[PDB]
RNA sequence: CUGCUGUGAAUCUGCCGGGACCACCCGGUAAGCCUGAAUACUUCCCAGUGACCGAUAGCGGAUUAGUACCGUGAGGGAAU
RNA sequence: UCUACCCAUGGCCAGGGUGAAGCGCGGGUAAGACCGCGUGGAGGCCCGAACCCACUUAGGUUGAAGACUGAGGGGAUGAG
RNA sequence: GAGUGAGAAUGCAGGCAUGAGUAGCGAUUAGGCAAGUGAGAACCUUGCCCGCCGAAAGACCAAGGGUUCCUGGGCCAGGCCAGUCCGCCCAGGGUGAGUCGGGACCUAAGGCGAGGCCGACAGGCGUAGUCGAUGGACAACGGGUUGAUAUUCCCGUACCCGUGUAUGUGCGUCCAUGAUGAAUCAGCGGUACUAACCAUCCAAAACCACCGUGACCGCACCUUUCGGGGUGUGGCGUUGGUGGGGCUGCAUGGGACCUUCGUUGGUAGUAGUCAAGCGAUGGGGUGACGCAGGAAGGUAGCCGUACCGGUCAGUGGUAAUACCGGGGUAAGCCUGUAGGGAGUCAGAUAGGUAAAUCCGUCUGGCAUAUAUCCUGAGAGGUGAUGCAUAGCCGAGUGAGGCGAAUUCGGUGAUCCUAUGCUGCCGAGAAAAGCCUCUAGCGAGGACAUACACGGCCCGUACCCCAAACCAACACAGGUGGUCAGGUAGAGAAUACUAAGGCGUACGAGUGAACUAUGGUUAAGGAACUCGGCAAAAUGCCCCCGUAACUUCGGGAGAAGGGGGACCCACAUGGCGUGUAAGCCUUUACGGCCCAAGCGUGAGUGGGUGGCACAAACCAGUGAGAAGCGACUGUUUACUAAAAACACAGGUCCGUGCGAAGUCGCAAGACGAUGUAUACGGACUGACGCCUGCCCGGUGCUGGAAGGUUAAGAGGACCCG
RNA sequence: AAUUCCUUGUCGGGUAAGUUCCGACCUGCACGAAUGGCGUAACGACUUCUCAACUGUCUCAACCAUAGACUCGGCGAAAU
């Protein structure tokens, strides 16, 4: 849920924060992180391509079975389900009957004890993994894979999930969160059932040192930079830029998508453009 | 009130950055020792 | 004459060149390889020479000289 | 090695106020709302040294100093 | 034959003038006298005063420096003066480690990077690896000693790794002893990866019917009758769209013919395996982590005291009644308190690269255990008949010898228990080390005793908020960490002080103007000025009391008013602490309670003194409006701190995933170990009410009947 | 009006005296709706106007001390 904070001060005059109500414990599994450092944007040149990421709380990796494709047949009631500071999501914490744990993305209304099981032979209560093949069209779905074999990519942050409307041949029809409809590989392994923390979108983050908390630094924006630094920059006083709209490299607003590309043959609609 | 000077002596960082051992992994540093040696300087380097 | 790309033959009444090109004449024999001498230079060594300098000159350096010193560093750089 | 930003791993932040949610008690409510009381210890909270800045002014202005000094000044558990 | 002629190039070098015996001689502490030394003394040595620092201007380090340290000598240069002195010159000397700080241990960011991939070459990245502390692991403390080192030397008592020898328990390879789990012969019941088989998702090639034609036309046909055009049905014909049928064809899941897995009558626990010990480079656990906030229990430290040793400080009193000084001692080894944490036993089981008796998981039986285990401040003992100390002495250059008492309390941490506990979201390193399990190695081996030994390399002197480092200088600037006496005090502020350290390197004079820095100022009180600039003013604690407005938090310390000293009494009071005395019990390193002893506010009444009682130092001026930005923040190092930037909130656009975007020639990387509630770009800028018109222009996005258009195919016709 | 040249626009308030200021008027040279428009509690070393208190800011300056200046001894520059 969400929980508003007092205007005690002007920093939390507006802000609120997270009922963390599905936190059932407030420290990860020793076997399952990794360590993870903070890269502040730079890539192996040492220099910065995304700009505004820097600062940020300390964070460790916990391991996620995107590809939860080695046990079939094997229940894992869910042990706990806990915070994930790299995900929107919270991660359960399955406790395989043959005595292995790990982790999933926490699916809407998951509960401690549940059995969740895996393979073609699984029922379809939320939690459960299995392939398009066997998941009857019309199911809401999350964590779905591109490829037969690669793992989840598609509709696995806080709150969102797919629809499958439908197969056809090896192939099935599934409507992006993003409104768009494309056709994957029946063989893909996906987790039935929405996506949980989907209240996490309400929070007003309050401070701009909240922010600064998670990773994020200032913008600073073109028209208040100098004609060397950004095509925005310049004039005397204020300007809408005295020019069509660009980023800091030149570039006009429009279409980006790569044209011809393989997988272009694999989009039945693109998304639709505010209407 | 600050009065920080632009030269703080460090010896180990001014050997990691200056000394014979980065001037010899490159080429334009194995060019400036052969350069300092030919030209007679008593220290090649830092 | 020659590089990259495409197309792509003949073995001598062949093929190439003779400033687009064609005919005739003439010269030669590609897509295989080696090759001394005559030519260029001087880190270094030896021996000499100068209508060359003679200590603010001549080498930056006749003496602690690439030294002292200046610079984070490439490097700059004396005076005696 | 100054400075700008980032990355890892450490250290520091006298003293004193305020009194958030949460919990508990009572009242009030068909049931609430809510209030009063306590525990409670929140906050880019308050006053204020170390520390970090640099708003005013006076002096300096072949200086003590190629940007300081004196008197006041802002932040001071945090985007420090 | 010329390097052939200088007065000018803000010309180049050197030597020297003018200003001129002029300015300055580098803080905000401050010196004096007596004596000595010496050729010479304001500055050196010694004594006695005075003053300054004292969260330092004291003590100890890191980085950096490099011999500046000590002794002897020196006095030409340096020292902003002189110098007998010196961080200066000269010579000799000085730095001692198993435990300190590093390496020989471990890794982080990162660096390099066998092969590697990428790139015309030069090169770019990078795997395995290997380095890389600012972090993790790991064994020593007190006292003494030199002119110069000191957990290093010595003394006393420890701890940690190896090594050899002799002895003791004592499991063992062999015997032998147990535990032992089997298999074959053959009787079997399902469990089977193996046809054929069934259900499921999809459509193999497929018709029907409703409704339309992408264009042609026959049309209900309409419009100035027919100009143009066109609402609508039909056939040639499908941009063809939709709802129907089951065999059927593919894939997905399932038992089963197939095999195999389990069962036993007898032979055959025969044969083999386990039962000492070390055990991984492999598995596992731990290592192992944030921030804030207490409370409690402690100790250090400090303040008094029993006891001890002494003083008489030429003053009016003060001989013990007063005053001054002591009122000490570590690690280690014992004990295991306050606190904090933790179920136990057995069975089965690939999940952990193989195996696990280890770990996970699932089952079951027991009592919530003042039990038990672990941890753990501290108290106590021992260390310690030792060491140290106030003093006392002969007796001096001072080397030396002797040496008392040490008991109770109060206060009290920013230090310890504590890597704890509780809250919170922002969700908080790795590896070795250690423990454990098996793989394995194995005929010996484990614990103990005593004696004898080995413990490597580098630093260690000295400075270190500074005349020894960074600043050209013996420079008013800069420089990380630790320690933190007293009295006022909330305090690490401020005033004064202790220990300790300084008086720091031109002086001596002198009532000029003027400048600077402080002070006071009659009457007036902003009349000054661009402007109350600068000064002045308020300032503390406790009670009382507080406005418009509000987002209900605030505004607020709003504004405003009263008190504050000292003595006495209430008061042998109250409160904290806590000994005795006592009470209570698991009986103890127990709890309860408390005379005494100590510490300590608050008021109440009475008195007393002064101009003044927050007496010094320290320490908000307040109120009312308007503009801008909501807010805290950031910014032009060195004339601009702002209304400018940022911001939380808003929207728009892009992005379906080695995304888009960006860095690269590429490979590759960031984005992100993220996946549309996410990421990038653009504008706006908390909140509240809203955001009008215009799509012509220019962009963006989309579409295609036409017009136009490259290379490429074509080679009619013409020319040699 | 951080926007108005004209302009010291007009009316009221405020002063003894009001080109700033506040509240309005509309002739908006040349405001206007995310280069947002209009409000807004809290915040500001922001800009502007006012009152109280307070004062050497001033009428109008006087006096005191210290560091220089000034004199004596030592050393001893500079731009020009
Ligand atoms: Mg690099
Ligand atoms: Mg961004
Ligand atoms: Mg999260
Ligand atoms: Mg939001
Ligand atoms: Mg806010
Ligand atoms: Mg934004
Ligand atoms: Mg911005
Ligand atoms: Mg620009
Ligand atoms: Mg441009
Ligand atoms: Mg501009
Ligand atoms: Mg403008
Ligand atoms: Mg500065
Ligand atoms: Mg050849
Ligand atoms: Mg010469
Ligand atoms: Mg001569
Ligand atoms: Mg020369
Ligand atoms: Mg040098
Ligand atoms: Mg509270
Ligand atoms: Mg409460
Ligand atoms: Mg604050
Ligand atoms: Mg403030
Ligand atoms: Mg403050
Ligand atoms: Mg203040
Ligand atoms: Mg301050
Ligand atoms: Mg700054
Ligand atoms: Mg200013
Ligand atoms: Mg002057
Ligand atoms: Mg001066
Ligand atoms: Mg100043
Ligand atoms: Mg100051
Ligand atoms: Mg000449
Ligand atoms: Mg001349
Ligand atoms: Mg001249
Ligand atoms: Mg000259
Ligand atoms: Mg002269
Ligand atoms: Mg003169
Ligand atoms: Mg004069
Ligand atoms: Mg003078
Ligand atoms: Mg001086
Ligand atoms: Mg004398
Ligand atoms: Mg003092
Ligand atoms: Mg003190
Ligand atoms: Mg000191
Ligand atoms: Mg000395
Ligand atoms: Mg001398
Ligand atoms: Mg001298
Ligand atoms: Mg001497
Ligand atoms: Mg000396
Ligand atoms: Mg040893
Ligand atoms: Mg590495
Ligand atoms: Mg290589
Ligand atoms: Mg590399
Ligand atoms: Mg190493
Ligand atoms: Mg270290
Ligand atoms: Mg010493
Ligand atoms: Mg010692
Ligand atoms: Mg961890
Ligand atoms: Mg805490
Ligand atoms: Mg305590
Ligand atoms: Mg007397
Ligand atoms: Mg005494
Ligand atoms: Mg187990
Ligand atoms: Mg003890
Ligand atoms: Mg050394
Ligand atoms: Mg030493
Ligand atoms: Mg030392
Ligand atoms: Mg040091
Ligand atoms: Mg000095
Ligand atoms: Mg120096
Ligand atoms: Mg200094
Ligand atoms: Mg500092
Ligand atoms: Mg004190
Ligand atoms: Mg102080
Ligand atoms: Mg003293
Ligand atoms: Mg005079
Ligand atoms: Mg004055
Ligand atoms: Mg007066
Ligand atoms: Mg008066
Ligand atoms: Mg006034
Ligand atoms: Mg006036
Ligand atoms: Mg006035
Ligand atoms: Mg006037
Ligand atoms: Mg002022
Ligand atoms: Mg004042
Ligand atoms: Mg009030
Ligand atoms: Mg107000
Ligand atoms: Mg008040
Ligand atoms: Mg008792
Ligand atoms: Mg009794
Ligand atoms: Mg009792
Ligand atoms: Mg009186
Ligand atoms: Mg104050
Ligand atoms: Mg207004
Ligand atoms: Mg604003
Ligand atoms: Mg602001
Ligand atoms: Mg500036
Ligand atoms: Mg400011
Ligand atoms: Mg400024
Ligand atoms: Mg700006
Ligand atoms: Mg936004
Ligand atoms: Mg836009
Ligand atoms: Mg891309
Ligand atoms: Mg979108
Ligand atoms: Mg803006
Ligand atoms: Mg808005
Ligand atoms: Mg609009
Ligand atoms: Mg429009
Ligand atoms: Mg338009
Ligand atoms: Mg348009
Ligand atoms: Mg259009
Ligand atoms: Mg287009
Ligand atoms: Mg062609
Ligand atoms: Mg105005
Ligand atoms: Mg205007
Ligand atoms: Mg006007
Ligand atoms: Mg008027
Ligand atoms: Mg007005
Ligand atoms: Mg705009
Ligand atoms: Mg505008
Ligand atoms: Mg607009
Ligand atoms: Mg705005
Ligand atoms: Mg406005
Ligand atoms: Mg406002
Ligand atoms: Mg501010
Ligand atoms: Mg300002
Ligand atoms: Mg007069
Ligand atoms: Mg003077
Ligand atoms: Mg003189």
């Amino acid at each position: 849920g969400i929980r508003k904070y007092k205007p005690t001060t002007p920093g939390r005059r507006g802000a609120s924060v997270s009922d963390f109500a599905e936190i059932t414990r407030s420290t990860p599994e020793k076997s399952l992180v990794r360590p993870l450092h903070g890269k502040g944007g730079r890539n192996a040149h040492g220099r910065i391509t995304t700009r505004h990421k820097g600062g940020g709380h300390k964070r460790a990796y916990r391991v996620i079975d995107f590809r939860r494709h080695d046990k079939d047949g094997v229940n894992a009631k869910v042990a706990h389900i806990e915070y994930d500071p790299n995900r929107t999501a919270n991660i359960a914490l399955l406790h395989y009957l043959d005595g292995e744990k790990r982790y999933i993305i926490a699916p809407q209304g998951l509960k401690q004890g549940d059995v969740i099981e895996s393979g073609a032979n699984a029922d379809i209560k939320p939690g459960n993994n299995l392939p398009l093949r066997n998941i009857p069209a019309g199911t809401v779905i999350h964590a779905v894979e591109l490829r037969p074999g690669g793992g989840a990519k598609l509709a696995r942050s806080a709150g969102v999930s797919i629809q499958l409307l439908g197969k056809e041949g090896t192939y099935a029809a599934l409507r992006m969160p993003s409104g768009e409809i494309r056709r994957v590989d029946v063989r893909c392994r996906a987790t039935v059932g929405e996506v949980g923390n989907a209240e996490q979108s309400n929070i007003n983050w309050g401070k701009a040192g909240r922010m600064r908390w998670k990773g994020k630094r200032p913008t600073v924006r073109g028209v208040v930079m100098n004609p060397v630094d950004h095509p925005h920059g310049g004039g005397e006083g204020k300007t809408s830029g005295g020019r069509h709209p660009v980023s800091p490299w030149g570039k006009p607003e429009g279409r980006t998508r790569k044209p011809n590309k393989p997988s272009d043959k694999l989009i039945v609609r693109r998304r639709r453009t505010g209407k | 009130a600050k009065g920080k000077r632009t030269f703080q002596p460090n010896n180990r960082r001014r050997a990691r950055v200056h000394g014979f051992r980065l001037r010899m992994r490159t080429r334009a540093g194995r060019a400036i020792v052969a350069n300092r040696r030919s030209k007679g300087r008593r220290a090649l380097t830092a």
